């Protein structure tokens, strides 16, 4: 019904431009959906899907090809606005959700979702686009201030991470069991790990050729603590084990051959404070204390 | 007397209505109540008290025979038995027993 | 006032409050619209045709002919259809989940074969007293549809050894287990199947021949909830102690009719048991000495079952009656060593107890039968 | 905490916000509670009139199988009924659809086709030649 749809679209377009209109209107838009449905809503679902697709397509001609530290602002701001307005639109379309979609899926049938999941899929196809490689590259370049930097604006990175966790597969397989970090892993974590490995390999080689082994252990422990803490301000719970294993395999377990000689030289001239650091570092490894235990 | 209660329950049982616990012997279904079989045979209280279901289905081992079984419930209800000399041995326990029945 | 002006959702919500007999006998003859409403996938995906005797023999061709989402087939107590009449429905079986057929003797392993290969999805196979259910079909049941999550195989004396191993190697999603007096069950089929899925909660092996050699190894898993080890062959006491000390999550323990099991277990069960909720001790040879410990040293208890106790202490029972705050579950039966005071005073003293004595539960049963 | 619900034809109904908190007004305040309120403006309900909205707040005030109070409250005309069904579907009052769709099913239950057809003024849009096939299709009782 176009008599409904003209005003319905005129209200949905201002739900998404967050003008914050009163409750006498956002109850008059729910009445349009209710009156239409009880007059089914297949073509209403089609109109909503088309509206969301066109809205994102026109939105995304802006903010593209503004690569470094500027895709971050764009993506975070537009994501929070889109997510809030899509929750509001789902609240409006609750009747279509409860009676048509529920009765229509009811088997696992694909291609028909609730309005919030529909908008999430549309925004994932917004992510399935050049705005998932330069935001990720700029996140990596912003984390790559592991050397120095204090106005890093953690809120730019963490929010991005949040997006990649919300866009886990929503397509009504059977039900949301638990965490759904597939897009998160595939699009951020592999590159994050493969970048930290290279960074720490280069840094370890440079520092060992620049300084002796006695106070390289201090740096290795400090960097391990820093990497442990970084997972709590860019927080996702399931990265600590893998990041720790990468960091231990790169910082230690690759310079063990010089650790043994330094152990012997530390034993000769009794420096009992460095031996504790060495014991901790090599005990972080699995089955690494064998040669130290014989040299002793 | 409570024997009036027992006789009333017996007559209600012998209508296939108000029957709560159902016994199954190679296909035959013998209907009865919930409290009385608990009071009678200690093998039955075992399988009964552990549930609060609606309709119960208790099966008996081949060791218990139907021919002696029908008068067992009758003697549980009205304490009167009918029996001749050919079918005695699989009942000769005089403390009922006949079921497991190590007490 | 027109009822047909209501949206179809409301009419379906109204029609869901009528039984299948009412819906197919009265509401389907009123008019065309009501007949078309009382025919859906809504009303024909939960069949529950139990105990419909000699009326459904070849009819199962029409119940599942255009219906696409039968998931709750229940033909318990069936005595009319044959292998053909169940395999015709088994051919399609789109996403069947909870197949159930108790006491259907005429069914054979052919029905199991038909239902196990035409639906790779299942959740419950609770079959019952069907005899002549040999173990050849359950092999393919575990081989083809490795998605089943719950079995029930009581009173089927043909599941001796192959069945448990075959639905123990492939299938892993099982949650509940129940078994009955099934002979020829060896111990060397559960010890191997004790490390894959530790998420089992209900365990029942009544009247079975499982040796304690597998019960000893139960200390590995620490997620067991309910136990039904009735008439078991000398399970280890220290294993029960360890599972009740470590596994705080424990719901049910029956252990009825066991004679080698001694008084020590129930003496010590009140030392640390706080979340224990019921006890079923029928015809136990208790020495009327653990009552003092179970009343003094236990403060959290709501269900108690006294069975064929030849001896009892009326004073102790009276003391524990008011010792607790909500423990009122005295279902006394055949207690010869009883006085005539409790059954005469506690009936009116505590108007929140039902009791189970013969003198009382004869008028109450008749009254509740007459009212309903 | 006072929504100022206005009826369809116009009558202002102040309520405490636990009395009228149902899944289409409860959801609205969750998604429009972040910003400033609109000076307690009325929230018109264009599909609920002023005689039915009175009973809806009477039923929700008490509740802050078909019990005694709900048996005597649902003692209205069939025309005052069939709109409590629609006004609980419109506002999504999950507990008022249940106790009301049972009542309409309690005068369908066990009454044979004829006086069911008489009770709801259903015109028999049903012939007799095809009645012999519909009574043979449901032969299985």
């Amino acid at each position: 019904l176009d008599q409904i749809w003209d005003d319905l679209r005129a209200g949905i377009q201002q739900v998404y431009t967050r003008q914050s209109m009163a409750k006498s209107r956002y109850m008059e838009l729910y009445t349009h959906v209710y009156n239409y449905c009880t007059s089914v809503g297949l073509e209403l679902y089609k109109r909503l899907k088309e509206f969301l697709k066109n809205y994102l397509t026109n939105l995304l001609k802006d903010g593209e090809d503004l690569m470094d530290e500027s895709v971050l602002k764009f993506y975070t701001q537009q994501w929070e606005d889109y997510r809030f307005s899509s929750k509001v639109l789902n609240g409006i379309c609750a009747y279509l959700n409860r009676h048509w979609v529920r009765r229509e899926c009811d088997e696992g049938r694909k291609g028909i979702y609730e309005i919030y999941s529909l908008a999430l899929v549309t925004w994932r196809d917004c992510l399935f686009r050049p705005l998932n490689k330069q935001v990720t590259n700029a996140v990596l370049k912003l984390i790559e201030k592991e050397r120095n930097g204090e106005t890093i604006n953690t809120r730019l990175i963490s929010g991005v991470v949040q997006s990649y966790v919300e866009l886990g597969l929503n397509e009504d397989d059977a039900f949301a069991k638990g965490p759904t970090l597939t897009v998160y892993k595939e699009s951020f974590e592999s590159q994050f790990l493969a970048d930290t490995e290279r960074f720490y390999t280069r840094e370890s080689t440079e520092f060992l050729q620049q300084n002796p082994v006695t106070e390289y252990m201090k740096k290795a422990e400090a960097r391990l603590l820093e990497e442990q803490r970084r997972v709590q301000v860019y927080l996702h719970e399931s990265t600590q084990d893998e990041l720790a294993r990468k960091c231990e395999q790169v910082l230690i377990e690759k310079h063990l051959e010089i650790f043994h000689t330094e152990f012997q030289n530390l034993l000769d001239a009794d420096k009992n404070e460095d031996l504790g650091r060495m014991y901790n570092l090599v005990s972080r490894i699995q089955d690494g204390l064998g040669e130290l235990k014989k040299l002793l | 007397h409570s024997t009036n209660v027992l006789l009333s329950l017996n007559d209600q049982r012998k209508k296939d209505v108000l029957c709560d616990v159902t016994i199954f012997v190679e296909g035959q279904r013998f209907r009865a109540h919930r409290s009385v079989l608990a009071a009678c045979s200690s093998y039955f209280h075992s399988r009964i008290v552990g549930q609060a279901d609606g309709e119960l289905n208790i099966t008996l081992p081949e060791e218990v025979t139907v021919k002696g079984f029908e008068p067992l419930i009758q003697f549980a209800y009205t304490a009167k038995l009918i029996l001749s000399k050919e079918n005695v041995d699989e009942v000769c326990k005089c403390v009922e027993f006949l079921s497991v029945h190590n007490i | 006032p027109d009822i047909n002006q209501l949206p179809p959702s409301i009419l379906l919500k109204i029609f869901s409050n009528l039984s299948l007999d009412e819906r197919c006998l009265s509401a389907s003859l009123v008019c065309k619209y009501w007949r078309d409403l009382c025919l859906d996938f809504q009303f024909w995906k939960q069949l529950d045709l139990s105990s419909r005797q000699q009326v459904t023999d070849e009819l199962l061709e029409k119940i599942a002919s255009r219906s696409q989402n039968i998931i709750e087939i229940n033909i318990s107590d069936c005595r009319s259809m044959s292998d053909n009449g169940v395999c015709v429905l088994a051919f399609k079986c789109p996403g069947l989940l909870r197949y159930t057929a108790y006491r259907c003797k005429q069914l054979s392993d052919t029905s199991i074969i038909a239902v196990a290969s035409h639906c790779p999805l299942l959740q419950k196979v609770h079959v019952g007293n069907q005899d002549k259910l040999t173990d050849e079909g359950l092999k393919q049941l575990g081989s083809k549809c490795r998605e089943l999550k719950d079995i029930h195989f009581g009173q089927c004396y043909k599941i001796s050894d192959e069945g448990m191993i075959v639905i123990a190697k492939g299938c892993l999603k099982l949650q509940r287990i129940y078994m009955q007096e099934n002979k020829l069950v060896t111990d060397q089929s559960v010890k191997a199947f004790a490390e894959h899925c530790p998420e089992l909660q209900y365990v029942g092996f009544m009247g079975c021949s499982v040796t304690s050699k597998g019960v000893i190894h139960l200390t590995k898993l620490r997620n067991l909830s309910s136990l039904d080890l009735r008439h078991i062959t000398e399970l280890d006491n220290e294993t029960v102690m360890e599972i009740v000390k470590r596994c705080k999550n424990l719901s049910s323990l029956n252990l009825c009719l066991n004679w080698i099991i001694n008084d020590r277990c129930v003496e010590v069960i009140a030392k640390e048991g706080q979340n224990l909720k019921e006890l079923y001790l029928v015809s136990c040879k208790i020495t009327d000495y653990a009552l003092i410990a179970i009343g003094r040293y236990s403060m959290t208890i709501e269900t108690v079952d006294v069975g064929w106790c030849k001896e009892i202490t009326d004073q102790g029972a009276t003391l524990i009656a008011q010792s607790s705050k909500s423990l009122r579950y005295l279902g006394l039966m055949r207690c010869d060593k009883v006085n005539e005071v409790t059954v005469e005073q506690l009936v009116q003293q505590y108007p929140h107890i039902t009791f189970s004595t013969v003198l009382q539960d004869c008028k109450r049963t008749l009254e509740r039968a007459y009212q309903m | 905490p006072s929504i100022k619900l206005q009826s369809s034809d116009g009558e202002i109904f102040e309520v405490d916000v636990e009395i009228a908190k149902q899944s289409t007004i409860k959801t609205m305040l969750e998604d429009l509670g972040m910003d400033d309120e609109g000076d307690d403006d009325p929230v018109p309900l264009p599909n609920v009139n002023a005689a039915i909205l009175k009973k809806v707040i009477q039923w929700c005030t008490h509740h802050k199988d078909i019990p005694v109070w709900d048996q005597e409250f649902l003692k209205v005309d069939q025309g005052t009924l069939f709109e409590l069904i629609l006004a609980a579907n419109y506002l999504d009052i999950k507990g008022l659809l249940d106790v009301t769709c049972k009542t309409v099913a309690n005068m369908i239950k066990g009454k044979t086709p004829e006086e069911i057809r008489k009770t709801f003024n259903i015109k028999n849009d049903f012939t007799e030649e095809e009645e012999a096939q519909v009574r043979k299709e449901n032969q299985w009782c």
